């Protein structure tokens, strides 16, 4: 989906690589609140804070 | 923000949960104009922008 | 009575209301309401004027008999209504016209032109005529093109019969003889009576009248000439005539100031040496 | 400039679109209410300063 | 990137430790590699992405499906698909295809509005651009999120989860019990949003409903008529039971119409009837044509007299547009001399 | 079942030599239909039924209000002879066979939404344009016509072949989701 | 799974895979997420 092919009946989601985003620190942390929500064109926001 | 039939916006999104929302705090705009609609008719129709 | 929660749940909701049993689908009023008072119950009265008017058009429809003439009749009325409404609302008619000349004035009157400044300045005009209410009602589902017709009349049944034993499957003719009704519609009216009905059709086909009453219906109600065939020929042919040496007298026109010119530059080369 | 671009045709004279096709042009002044107070540079074509 | 001296095509690991984040192998340990380092046509397609901005956020649909919209418009312009259009039926059918594409609550009506054309045309041009998919797939048979989405401007409640919860439960459950397959979806999502603030405490005028649902008056008490006629309504006025059991008997009206289908006022090749059979029989001669003498060949044209007649009625009506046919010959001959 | 489907009416053209000319030998008889319009062409004693047909766009004229082949060429062995009363050719050349309308009826009507939901590479069910299914079979080159009443009408085939080979072998698909 | 505590109300519910995320009665459109139900340790340093 990186590039724009057509909608056609192969696979598009056909694999679901690993790119998230890691906490690089120098000291352990804890999380207390995460939350998944909307925002305004009806995507999934998510906030965490550590 | 006015709305001069119901109340000023019957939500008003409250400013705090707009906050964590990722969302803009705002109300519309309220106006009234004419036209010039028929051959004898001027309508008064009271829309908004924006 | 008016609107308050009676009851739910339980039984045919009966505290403060008119209501003694279930399924109220039927007019749908049960409990009350506090949304949309007047913008709501002003829309099928505005409706129901707009089809009675309607139905009043076609009622009159019916004794002029010209169609598109009778919506400009209707339109004639109205601007009476608006000029109307220019001796209640309210010289009234400052326009401009095909000529500079326009106003009080065609210019200075005293010596020279002096206006021709003002003069020489169409939307400044009169317009706060027509002042009508608004409303927020809709036109939607479908919207465009349709066909408002009526349960046809049997008299003109009766005529339709006796047309087609006299003058027979003659669309445009057929369209003609009924001056208020309309094209498409009467297509179908064609197919219609092409379906029900074998025996008066095939009468019908067997009669072979001829057409005077039809030419004097189309004479009298339509009020036209109908001038014959060596008359409307002479006439066609008169006016290409008067077309073909209008158009020959304009190319001798044309070739005699091209000559002109011709001769116009021939001396200017000779007066420029 | 949109009713320039409706009133050039042999059509019927614009009734509807007239009350219509505000909320086409209602996200200029929303988009740019927003843009230039979440940016902080103020382009103006009447005072020339930025 | 198999690029490595002891082993070969292993997996690999940037560091996280030590702020050195080199791409390293395994189980001997090489870097294998050195440090890290980081850091015309178009003004058509800029018309119709104008054109596309203005009806994407005149209607009201997020940021990404306006792009795929226009990708979905350059591929069939690619694809060549129309031409010389008025480009508003163009861009509105293509943003209708991108917006059924998702399963949100936008109809063919809120399209028919702009531009004040008719529905029937827009939906006709959207089946001429069909003119490129050999695929369709669509999935359009869910009217599930309009009583989701419809509630909100219409239909305003003090909750408006009760109502529509049961709405929707109650819309669902009377399409898998035989009553839509071609079924108007907005006027369902009126008759079952009408029928859900009935058994709300609250009542509607029936004007305020069918306005913003862009759905006629007749229709939805067709619906609403159709409503008491299946479901008894006697336990509906009260409160719906939690375990509903329907089994049979559940039928649009059409199949009625099946049922009763008037009004009183062993598979072979061979054993198929053929065709062929009567062409063949009637002769094809182009000379032979005299053996249809039934009384209609001796009756087609009448005599000289009653014809003038008709001459003179086709000459006295229909005689302005032979005018203005002989005048624009006149017009043409005369502005076709000089150039 | 074993039903055979009932033709409603076929359109076809016949292709003529010579420059034929309508305007005068029609104006001596009952009917003409002078049309100011783009079709410029005539018609007398339309309503007699399989006899007479419709307009002319440069002599090939179309049949209408034809069902079997004996009255479409009866039908059309009648146009020739009015063209040769006019004291023309009418030569009849190249009868070609362009559309056959069949419809029946299975009486057992049966479900679209999983017609539509999971058969949909070969249809463009769309549910408000027109109700009735469109169904692209493209062996042969036909577009079915499914209703949502049942009642199966088809259209644009050449062949009444066809018609059968495109209702037999949609029958078992009409018998997977079979529901009365 | 019992997690997803509401914002407005605070209501246990559980969205599926597809839900285009939603709140229950309250009529909410956020919601937070419960704390997980193992066994955090350290000093009291
Ligand atoms: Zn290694
Ligand atoms: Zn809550």
């Amino acid at each position: 989906s990186a590039d724009a092919p057509n909608p056609n009946n192969v696979n598009v989601q056909t694999q679901y690589r690993e790119a998230p985003v890691i906490y690089r620190g120098p000291e352990p942390s804890h999380i207390d609140q995460v939350m998944m929500s909307v925002s305004d064109n009806d995507q999934a926001l998510i906030k965490v804070l550590l | 923000g006015k709305k001069s039939s119901s109340s000023t916006k019957d939500y008003l999104t409250p400013p705090h949960e707009c906050r964590l929302r990722d969302m803009t705090y705002s109300a519309p705009i309220y106006v009234d104009i004419e036209y010039t609609r028929g051959r004898n008719i001027i309508m008064h129709k009271d829309v908004e922008i924006g | 009575k008016k609107v308050r929660d009676g009851e739910s749940a339980k039984y045919f909701i009966d505290e403060e209301n008119f209501t003694m049993a279930e399924l109220c689908k039927p007019n749908f009023p049960i409990g009350q309401i506090s949304e949309n008072f007047e913008k709501s119950k002003m829309a099928k009265k505005a409706k129901l004027e707009k089809r009675r008017h309607l139905r009043e058009l076609r009622m009159r429809a019916r004794q002029e008999f010209k169609p598109l003439h009778s919506l400009t009749k209707e339109e004639q009325e109205e601007e009476e209504e608006k000029r109307k409404e220019e001796r209640d609302k309210l010289e009234s008619d400052r326009k401009a016209h095909t000529a500079i000349q326009l106003k009080g004035t065609m210019a200075i009157d005293e010596e020279t032109m002096v206006v021709d400044r003002h003069k020489n300045a169409e939307n400044e005009y009169k317009e706060k005529v027509d002042e009508n209410p608004f409303a927020n009602l809709y036109n939607y589902g479908s919207y465009g093109r349709g066909s408002y017709t009526d349960p046809w009349t049997v008299e003109e049944m009766i005529k339709f019969y006796k047309a087609l034993s006299m003058w027979g499957t003659d669309f445009n003719l057929i369209s003609q003889l009924y001056p208020y009704r309309s094209r498409k519609q009467v297509k179908a009216k064609f197919v219609n009576e092409e379906k029900k009905r074998p025996i008066l059709i095939e009468l019908a086909l067997r009669s072979k009248l001829p057409p005077n009453f039809d030419e004097y219906c189309c004479e009298i109600k339509k009020n036209i000439g109908t001038v014959a065939d060596f008359n409307e020929k002479l006439i066609e042919l008169q006016n290409e005539h008067k077309h073909h040496m209008k158009e020959i007298e304009e190319a001798k026109n044309t070739a005699k100031e091209e000559d002109q010119t011709a001769q116009r530059l021939n001396d200017a080369n000779l007066n420029k040496k | 400039l949109s009713i320039d671009k409706v009133l050039k045709k042999p059509n019927r004279a614009m009734e509807y679109d007239a009350l219509l096709s505000i909320n086409v042009h209602s996200n200029n002044i929303t988009s740019g209410l927003n843009r230039a107070i979440s940016t902080g540079n103020w382009s103006l074509k009447r005072f020339k300063m930025e | 990137m198999p690029v490595c001296k002891n082993c070969h095509g292993t997996e690999f690991e940037r560091d996280l430790s030590n702020a050195n984040n080199d791409l390293v192998c395994k189980a001997c340990g090489v870097v294998s590699e050195d440090n890290p380092i980081v850091s015309s046509r178009e003004a058509t397609l800029n018309n119709a992405r104008r054109k596309l901005r203005a009806v994407s956020y005149a209607l009201h649909i997020p940021e990404y499906i306006t792009d795929a919209a226009f990708q979905w418009y350059k591929l069939a312009l690619a694809n060549n698909f129309v031409q010389g259009r008025r480009s508003q039926n163009v861009i509105a059918s293509c943003l209708y295809v991108a917006c059924r594409k998702e399963k949100t609550h936008h109809m063919l009506i809120d399209f028919s509005s702009r531009l004040q054309v008719s529905v029937y045309s827009i939906g006709a041009t959207f089946l001429k651009m069909v003119k490129k998919l050999h695929i369709t797939e669509l999935p359009l048979a869910d009217p599930s999120l309009f009583i989701q989405h419809f509630a909100e401007k219409l239909d305003l409640a003090d909750k408006k989860i009760k109502v529509v919860k049961d709405a929707v439960k109650l819309a669902q459950r009377m399409s898998k019990d035989w009553m839509f397959e071609g079924r108007r979806p907005a006027g369902i999502a009126g008759a079952c949003i009408l029928l859900a603030c009935r058994m709300n405490n609250l009542r509607r005028t029936h004007t305020e409903i069918v306005a913003v649902s862009h759905v006629a008056e007749e229709t939805l008490q067709q619906r609403l008529n159709e409503f008491k006629n299946t479901k008894a309504a006697k336990l509906s006025v009260q409160k719906f039971r939690e375990n509903d059991v329907e089994d049979g008997e559940a039928r649009p009206p059409s199949f009625v119409k099946n049922r009763k289908k008037e009004r009183k006022i062993p598979r072979n090749l061979h054993l198929l009837p053929t065709t062929d059979t009567y062409l063949s029989k009637v002769s094809d001669d182009p000379d032979n044509l005299e053996d249809v003498d039934d009384e209609e060949l001796n009756a087609h044209l009448l005599n000289e007299e009653a014809s003038k007649l008709k001459e003179r009625i086709w000459i006295g009506l229909n005689a302005d547009f032979l005018l203005e046919q002989e005048s624009k010959r006149l017009k043409q001959e005369a502005d076709i001399a000089t150039g | 079942s074993g039903i055979v489907p009932t033709l409603q009416n076929i359109v076809a053209t016949v292709t003529l030599g010579c420059r034929l000319d309508l305007k005068t030998v029609a104006l001596h008889a009952r009917n003409a239909e002078y049309n100011p319009k783009r079709f410029a062409a005539v018609i007398m004693r339309i309503r007699e039924p399989k006899t007479t047909a419709l307009i002319f766009a440069s002599g090939k004229m179309v049949v209408t209000g034809a069902k079997s082949e004996d009255d479409s060429k009866l039908a059309s062995r009648k146009y020739a002879r009015i063209i040769q009363k006019i004291g023309f050719a009418a030569k009849f050349t190249d009868f070609k066979i362009q559309n056959i309308v069949g419809s029946c009826d299975v009486k057992f009507p049966i479900r679209l939404e999983g017609l539509a939901f999971s058969h949909g590479t070969f249809s463009s069910y769309e549910p408000e344009l027109f109700p009735g299914l469109i169904y692209r079979m493209v062996k042969p080159k036909i577009v079915l016509l499914i209703f949502v009443s049942g009642k199966i009408v088809l259209t644009g085939a050449k062949q009444r072949e066809e018609i059968y080979q495109a209702f037999e072998a949609i029958y078992p698909v009409l018998s997977e989701f079979r529901k009365m | 799974t019992l997690k997803y505590i509401c914002a407005e109300c605070s209501s246990k519910l559980s969205l599926s895979r597809t839900d285009a995320v939603r709140c229950k009665d309250c009529g909410h459109r956020i919601l937070l997420k419960a704390r997980t139900k193992r066994l955090v340790q350290f000093e009291a340093r």
